């Protein structure tokens, strides 16, 4: 970008959930869909951190659907193998993809069943 | 420089007789010129000259047919000093029988010019040598033409036809020098770039297996082979990996001459290899008191497992061969196992070809469950023994496992020089024009002063041009300079250079506009001195060469078929004969000066290609041997066969991700990139390396996922300036940062935090170098195998430290919290320690 710092302190927003400084950030125009040396984005440090309201700050930022880290990984598959259901639903309204998969191989709904977490397991056997 | 530059003309020949050929035809074509209008137009009342013509005509030809001859490839000098004396001789003699009132000066003058250049230019003679035959030739033919102003006039014209002798000469001459020495270079660059390819091979060769670096030497992705100034793993089923480790090696290694072992080993591993390529089966590496091949990693082989248990066997016979030979009796343990593998390359330092599987664990193993002199092999490996062997249910004597025991000049400088060159001789000139003015005392003709003024004007603000261009002072603005000499390119010299050098031809024509043919000595004058001026058209060679030369023809011959119209009568025939044939010359002699700058300027252009390429080629493979072998110790086998050093104290670290062993799941289909994870971690490991607070340690390589490192080796200056303990220090400052680097790294990683278990050992060993025809480094001692089997049996993100490394550390400041006495293989309990202090609640 050009300085994409404002991008990288909204990756360590979105990461730690500063909420009030994702406003300021988003006022400061920040990059929305800035990403880090590893691929990934805001919704991978929001997913790892469970701040659903976070997420949707962002989702008012707008970031991807379905971005994915260097390592491949949607936070798709991210929260298939966290179990916040409540975060998963919101991206699934935004249009997820249900038969895709990760550099690995597996569509992200087994990763679910990585920790077994039959809560989202089960709402990606709803759509298809 | 004297042997080199007789080769120089030893080369340079062709060129040279080629023009020795063609100036003999033109003398031939000139004095035959002469012939047919000395007896066909006038001249028809004596033989005196004619005869004389002809046999000339005849002996240039006899030099012509002669310069085929063998005993002249080295007499060139003398058979042009026989040629010129001889042409001498004939002008100055058909000139003497003159000054009675029917044969021009001028005639004399085109005569007295033209072999004035011919001695010049191709004569290839002494620069001394040819300017004192110029000069005496011009006295002397001046005097001639003797039998208070005139006079010293023509004196002038000789002086500025010498000068552009002499630096036409010495032009011609530095440039075909220059060519020549560049193209020497560029041979030296051929030869010296395919030298540095072959050993840059050797080295890639000698640290990746032969499909892979044939892969990669191709370079069809041209975004890889960037890191050797990145990679792609591939993970291969049906692998046969076999092990080795001396037996009481500590014992058999207990007092060498810290060579002796060296070579020996050096000895047995080249044995080794030798016995791979007959097995065609990949060698991998070497951990001090071992070593190890694999097999059907590239090629997976139908009998992959025989070829390596049959390697093996020939191993057990060449061990047991040497030590009934230097009597020493050890052979080695041996564990071979199947299974899949995934290989590839790990770091960007010391890396090296490496492969991971359990199944090279579980290989290591069975070698540590494996028999001095026979094999622990599996039953992965009995699939398709085909009992053809001494086999035996080999069990552990305290998992389906078997026994088996067998059975100068520079472009610009031309630019400032012949310019020069152009306005001093153009001032020469326009001092005779002007000098032939005692008739009327202040000049008159208007045009005259009008442009030698404008010449001045144009003339001197080229040279500050140029002269600043060249010795940069700078005067008044900088800036500007850059802005207007970028107009100054290939086409804006064209044509400054085209009036630059015109401008003498107007010079002699300003003074001329009057009419004067009513003196015909002033047309005999102004007709000499154009046609000086029309020979000042060769000096200007960094122009162009056909442009510059009709420009010559128009607009120097041009004026004079002009004043043909002042119908001084027949004279003008004579004239234009004279500059007909010298209009020849100038043609033919600037094309051939054209002809070498291009090749000159090829000829640079061609030696900085090779120039830079030998640099790519020598910042890579000098590099690529860093990547190996450590710089300090790179001279001794740079120097000699090989190379050998004891040090009595360097701390040895592993490092392996154990808990990527569990994260290792292979749900993935080869599990790569959670391998291109721990690469990312080894990259930020090398980063670290390249830190010169980091300068005393030096990764020794990458096994499995593991982390060899040492110091306190490279720097032997033992200056005042240091306190020797240090080294130990700054390593384990090295290692706790590095603990935290991990740390952030498992900030970034998913989901993950990769732990690290790290052990300790400081003390003697022995730096060594292996492959010839490849490379290996490697250390042993005491202190490698101590520490290794540390960080075998330590506990992670808590350093384990021996407990003499424990003391030193201690009483260099360091926190640590006792850990057990844990029993040590070959030597007992040892006080272990950590240094990681209430860092868990416990």
């Amino acid at each position: 970008h050009h300085g994409s710092d404002l991008g990288k302190k909204l990756l360590e927003a979105a990461r730690a959930g500063q909420d009030d400084e994702v406003r300021i950030l988003m006022a400061n125009g920040a990059d929305v869909n800035a990403t880090d040396d590893y691929g990934h984005t805001p919704l991978h440090l929001a997913a790892w951190f469970g701040h659903l309201e976070i997420v949707e700050v962002l989702l008012k930022a707008g970031a991807d659907v379905n971005a994915a880290d260097w390592l491949g990984d949607t936070p798709l598959h991210l929260a298939a193998r966290i179990g916040h259901l409540e975060i998963v639903e919101v991206l699934l309204k935004h249009g997820a993809d249900v038969n895709a998969q990760d550099k690995f191989g597996k569509t992200p709904f087994d990763l679910a069943i990585d920790n077994g977490n039959e809560d989202i397991a089960e709402v990606l056997q709803k759509a298809a | 420089s004297v042997n080199l530059e007789e080769a120089c003309m030893e080369r340079c020949f062709p060129q040279t007789q080629r023009r020795f050929r063609y100036a003999l035809f033109y003398i031939g074509f000139a004095c035959l010129l002469w012939s047919i209008y000395f007896g066909v137009h006038m001249k028809s009342k004596l033989i005196v000259m004619v005869a004389p013509a002809l046999c000339f005509l005849v002996v240039c030809v006899g030099f012509f047919l002669f310069t085929f001859t063998k005993l002249y490839a080295r007499h060139y000098v003398w058979t042009s000093l026989v040629l010129t004396l001889l042409v001498f001789a004939l002008t100055l003699a058909a000139q003497f029988q003159v000054l009675t009132p029917c044969l021009s000066q001028v005639g004399s003058f085109s005569m007295c010019i033209e072999v004035l250049f011919l001695l010049y230019t191709v004569m290839h003679l002494p620069l001394y040598l040819s300017l004192i035959l110029g000069v005496a030739y011009s006295v002397l033919f001046e005097t001639f033409g003797y039998h208070h102003w005139e006079l010293l006039s023509r004196a002038l014209l000789h002086l500025c036809i010498h000068a552009i002798g002499i630096h036409l000469f010495i032009m011609s001459q530095v440039r075909s020098r220059s060519t020549f020495l560049k193209v020497g270079q560029s041979i030296m660059h051929g030869k010296d770039l395919e030298v540095e390819k072959a050993l840059k091979e050797r080295m890639i060769h000698s640290v990746m297996p032969r499909i892979i670096a044939d892969d990669l030497m191709k370079q069809g992705d041209e975004e890889s082979e960037n890191s050797v100034k990145p990679f792609k793993m591939q993970q291969i089923e049906e692998v046969s990996i076999l092990f080795a480790d001396i037996v009481g090696f500590t014992k058999m290694s207990a007092n060498k001459s810290a060579h002796a072992l060296v070579g020996l080993l050096n000895d047995l591993f080249g044995r080794f290899d030798r016995l791979c390529e007959e097995t065609k089966c990949e060698k991998i590496s070497t951990l001090g008191d071992c070593y190890y091949c694999v097999a059907g990693c590239p090629e997976p082989r139908a009998d992959h497992a025989y070829c390596c248990i049959e390697m093996g066997l020939g191993m057990i016979r060449a061990i047991e061969q040497f030590c009934q030979e230097k009597k020493e009796m050890v052979n080695m343990r041996v564990g071979v196992h199947t299974g899949t593998v995934l290989c590839g390359i790990l770091g960007m330092r010391r890396f090296k070809f490496d492969v991971w599987s359990n199944d090279v664990n579980l290989a290591n193993l069975m070698e540590q469950l494996g028999v001095a002199g026979k094999v622990h092999i599996s039953e992965a490996t009995a699939k398709y023994l085909d009992d053809r062997y001494e086999m035996e249910d080999g069990k552990v004597t305290e998992l389906k496992t078997y026994l088996i025991a067998g059975q100068f000049a520079s472009a610009t400088f031309s630019s400032l020089l012949d310019v020069l060159l152009s306005t001093t001789v153009f001032l020469i000139l326009s001092i005779t024009c002007f000098l032939r003015y005692g008739a009327a005392s202040t000049p008159p003709p208007p045009a005259a002063l009008a442009v030698f003024g404008a010449a001045l004007l144009l003339e001197i603000l080229s040279l500050v041009v140029s002269v600043r261009m060249v010795f940069f002072l700078e005067d008044v603005m900088t800036c500007t300079k850059r802005l207007l000499e970028w107009i100054a390119g290939w086409l804006p010299r064209h044509f400054i250079g085209a009036i630059l050098v015109s401008l003498p031809a107007l010079a002699v024509y300003s003074h001329v506009t009057s009419e004067f043919e009513t003196n015909i000595h002033s047309t005999m004058f102004t007709g000499s001195a154009v046609l000086t001026a029309v020979v000042q058209y060769c000096n200007f060679c960094q122009l162009s060469s056909w442009m510059r030369s009709s420009l010559a023809t128009v607009v120097g011959a041009g004026p004079l078929l002009l004043l043909l119209y002042v119908s001084a009568s027949l004279i003008g025939q004579e004239v234009i004969l004279v500059f007909f044939l010298l209009l020849l010359l100038v043609w033919f002699l600037n094309r051939e000066f054209e002809v070498s700058y291009r090749l000159h300027y090829h000829g640079d252009v061609e030696a900085d290609l090779h120039r830079t390429k030998i640099q790519s080629m020598r910042d890579q493979a000098d590099w690529l041997l860093r990547n190996i072998i450590p710089y300090h110790v790179a001279e001794q086998l740079k120097v000699s066969q090989t190379y050998s050093k004891n040090h009595d104290s360097g701390g040895v670290i592993f490092a392996s991700i154990v808990n990527f062993s569990e994260f290792y799941e292979e749900n993935y289909e080869g599990g790569k990139e959670c391998y291109r994870v721990l690469n990312e971690l080894i990259g930020d490991f090398d980063e670290l390396l390249s830190k010169p607070d980091y300068s005393s340690i030096e990764k020794i390589k990458t096994i499995g996922a593991t982390y060899m490192a040492a110091s306190g080796l490279n720097a032997t200056q033992c200056r005042d300036g240091s306190h020797p303990q240090e080294h130990l220090q700054i390593l384990f400052e090295f290692a706790k940062e590095m603990m935290r680097v991990v740390d952030d790294f498992n900030n970034n990683m998913l989901w993950f935090n990769f732990k690290l278990r790290v052990g300790f050992n400081h003390g003697p060993l022995t730096a060594g170098v292996i492959g010839t025809t490849k490379l290996l480094y490697d250390i042993w001692g005491d202190t490698v195998n101590i520490a290794s089997r540390m960080d075998t049996t330590g506990v992670e993100c808590r350093i384990q430290v021996s407990e003499e490394s424990y003391r030193v550390l201690s009483k260099m400041g360091y926190e640590f919290d006792y850990r057990g006495t844990v029993n040590v293989k070959g030597k007992g309990q040892m006080k272990t320690y950590l240094y990681p202090k209430c860092t868990d609640s416990g």
